[PDB]
């Protein structure tokens, strides 16, 4: 039978007999992590004799 | 509530059954409720939240 409104924006739906609830709970979240790392060594030696 | 024009009864329509639309009347003009009002309806965990 069913057939009680159920809508997500304009859209009516009919929900099954089986299903309790769907519904639009509508939610997001973002991450975004950025590691950047640099070393750099030099060494110049020099030794002169006469 | 019987025979109505409204599912009164929510899961079941039983009210609805077997009932001639020559004898239903238009209950109301629109049936559209408000956009999430379902959402005002589910229970809530506390320590969860």
């Amino acid at each position: 039978g069913g057939c009680s409104p159920h809508y997500i924006l304009n859209t009516r739906f009919r929900k099954p007999y089986n299903v309790e609830s769907y519904t639009p709970q509508t939610q997001g979240k973002y991450e975004f992590i950025l590691k950047e790392y640099e070393s750099y060594s030099d060494f110049e030696r020099n030794v002169t004799e006469k | 509530l019987v025979c109505n024009g409204d599912s009164d009864c929510d899961e079941d329509s039983a009210d609805e059954d077997r009932c001639e639309d020559s004898e239903r009347r238009p209950s109301c003009d629109i049936d559209k409720p408000p956009p999430n009002i379902e959402l005002t309806g589910n229970g809530y965990n506390e320590l969860t939240g």
